[PDB]
Parts: C-alpha cells; structure tokens; sequence
C-alpha cells in the first residue's frame, strides 16, 4: 500500500533526494532505525545512501540521497507510508 | 497620502497591530539592519537552499535579500508595513534567485515547530510566500502544522492558473491568497498572473506595492505578485488574532471573509469556468 | 504606487 510520487511539472524535479514518510504515529527511533535498514539493505545491493535529515515534529520519516533503483525496494520497509522525489518551490 | 494597498485594507493608521503574535517568515535571506524592519525581525539560524543556477553566479546582499526584505516590510514595516507591533522570526529556505526545495520547506516547517514547543509565546502565524507543482508530501506538513494551532498563509501562486495544481497553494488547510490591483481587478504578472479557483480562500493587495528595497537601509520600492498580496493577508490575521487571541484557525477564517470587500472583483478576468468556483473576496481590517 | 524611492515616498 506505500506509494511512490513525483512532480507533474518535470522540469521542477529533482531526481536523486527523496523524502520517505512513515505513518503517523512512527516514532523517531523507528525513523532511525528505518532509515538505517535502508542503507543496509541498498549496501547488500551495490549501492551507496546517504541520510540528509530525520524528520520528528509534524511528519516522521527522512531525506535520503540515492538512486531511485533502490524506490522498490525503500517501498517495502516497515512503516513505510508513501515515498516522494524532491522538486522546485518559488518566490511569488 | 497612504499606500494605496494600506487605504484599500481600511475600511471606508494601527501604530502597534498584531503584537500578541508571532509571523515566521520562509523565504529568501533579510537585510534585518533596514530601519523600515530593524528590531521587527529576528534572523533565525536557519538555512536550508539549492546551489544558484550558473556556475558564475555572483551573491550579492542587495539581490539575494530583495525578496525577503521586501515581505517583510508589507508585515511590520515601521512606515508601510500592516502590522506595526508584529514580531517576525526569518527562515531562509529560497536561494538568491528565489528557487527553493519541497525538502528545505519540510526541513524549516518542522524547525518552527520545535522552535515553539522550547519557547512558547502567543499565537503564530506562518507565511510561505512560495509555491511549487501540486506536493503530497508539503501539504501533508502544513495539514498537520495547522492541526497543532499554527495559522499558515500562503500565496495563490503567480501563473494564471489553478492554484489547485500547486503547493502549499492546494492545502486546504492553508489561507491561499490571489493578488489584485488598485482597481479591484485580478493582477497581471508579464502573460501570466494570480491564481485562482476553489483553492483560493480571498485576494489581497498584490500590484505595485510599496515595501522595503535592500537596495539601502532606507530604501522603498514597489512590488507586485501573490507573495504581497499573501503577506497583507499574514499582517491582518496577526491584527485579528491580537485582538481576539482565542480565536482557533475556523474562526478566524470566519472573520476573514466576513469583513473583506464582497463582488468587488469583475468574473470575467478568469476562465469560464473558474467563476462559480473563485471567491470574490478583497481582504480588509476589521472596523 | 509604481517606483523606488531612497526613503519612504509618502
């Protein structure tokens, strides 16, 4: 049921840092220990992660740089609620 | 003589509006030492932006803050600002050239909110005078930052469009704010201007207003975009809330819409079908 | 409003 999203607006994407949210009640060790599964898991395959930030407060989860190859896999972590690909803002 | 954008907010001078209440800015940086903001706003430690486009980009102060500076004297500004008495508190999520992250917006709405639960004052207020393409994720942490008590308010967004194809824009949640003109009209921005539609909740002043320039430290110069027309909109919530700080975030959208100016704006600026579905509303002070 | 200024316009 964890889903994968990226902008409409293709130019506005930035491929290569996405946003893994976990489900709202996810407390922060979980967020750690998730977000350290996931560089385990993507190291058994090759590749390299990297995590930006853990995020506690509003919404649990984490900011990881690394290969969208590794989406499939990052959707299938325990309390994994939708992952989304960072994209654009503006000043109005 | 007055702004024309602070007569059309008077309903047909408050020296210390809105002090009970606290407006988070995320935005570019802030010339904080301009005399029209000095002592107004407190620069956080708070950065989180993209590298500038071109490899020879060159960061000059005057540039990078313009944005900012600007904003944040439509709030609080000594001499043009809506709220003289506001606090401000300013997060840089918007490089030089005004380009942010959804991931950086994320990044500041959680550092506000663990901000407020070490140090609690009154009532917040926070304006994000940006949007992006429609983000699950963004407006997910807006519902849940305006569910805690935090009042959000938001540019429609400047491309003459759907504001529901955008974000923070299409957070229902969120206050969305369209621009309009001194002839009460929907503003034009090049071949684009404001949003509009059913995620609009109002319109605000948003053409040729007078606010800060980081050009000098007593500079002014006119802007236009939602980004104004949102930040009339933060500096009356701030004036509404001060007078009435019991009111939850439903109330006081009650009170908004209750005291702007009704079917002031001519429909047949928006798409056909935009009509029935865009609020005609121009935000004012309450009396 | 339309303009820049070196102090406040008004």
């Amino acid at each position: 049921t964890a889903t994968f999203h990226r902008c409409a607006k293709d130019p506005w994407r930035l491929p290569g840092t996405y946003v893994v949210v976990l489900k709202e009640e996810t407390h922060l060790s979980q967020s750690e220990r998730t977000a350290r599964r996931l560089q385990a898991q993507a190291a058994r395959r090759g590749y390299l992660t990297k995590i930006l930030h853990v995020f506690h407060g509003l919404l649990p989860g984490f900011l990881v740089k690394m290969s969208g190859d590794l989406l499939e896999l990052a959707l299938k972590l325990p309390h994994v609620d939708y992952i989304e690909e960072d994209s654009s803002v503006f000043a109005q | 003589s007055i702004p024309w954008n602070l007569e059309r907010i008077t309903p047909p001078q408050p020296p210390d509006g809105g002090s009970l209440v606290e407006v988070y800015l995320l935005d570019t940086s802030i010339q904080s030492d301009h005399r029209e903001i000095e002592g107004r706003v407190m620069v956080t430690d708070f950065e989180n932006v993209p590298e500038e486009d071109g490899t020879r980009f060159h960061r000059q102060a005057s540039k990078c803050d313009s944005h900012g500076t600007h904003l944040a004297g439509v709030v609080s500004g000594r001499d043009a600002g809506v709220a003289k008495g506001a606090s401000m508190r300013s997060l840089r999520v918007l490089n030089c050239q005004g380009k942010g992250t959804v991931s950086g917006t994320l990044i500041g709405l959680e550092f506000i909110r663990k901000s407020q639960l070490v140090q609690p004052v009154g009532p917040l207020v926070v304006l994000l005078p940006l949007a992006g393409g429609y983000s699950r994720v963004l407006n997910a942490a807006c519902q849940r930052l305006a569910r805690a008590g935090v009042v959000l308010v938001t540019a429609a967004g400047n491309f003459r469009d759907d504001a529901c194809l955008y974000s923070p824009a299409s957070a229902p949640e969120v206050i969305t704010v369209g621009a309009t003109n001194a002839q009460d009209q929907p503003v034009t921005l090049g071949t684009l201007g404001t949003n509009f539609g059913r995620c609009v909740d109002l319109f605000a002043p948003g053409e040729d207003i007078i606010g800060a320039s980081s050009d000098c430290s007593t500079c002014f110069v006119s802007q236009s975009g939602t980004s104004q027309a949102a930040a009339h909109v933060a500096g009356i919530a701030a004036m509404m809330l001060s007078a009435e700080p019991e009111l939850t975030l439903a109330e006081l959208r009650q009170r908004l819409i209750h005291f702007s100016a009704k079917d002031v704006i001519n429909e047949a600026w928006f798409p056909e079908d935009q009509r029935v579905l865009t609020p005609n509303l121009v935000a004012a002070l309450p009396p | 409003c339309k303009g820049w200024w070196d102090h406040y316009p008004c």
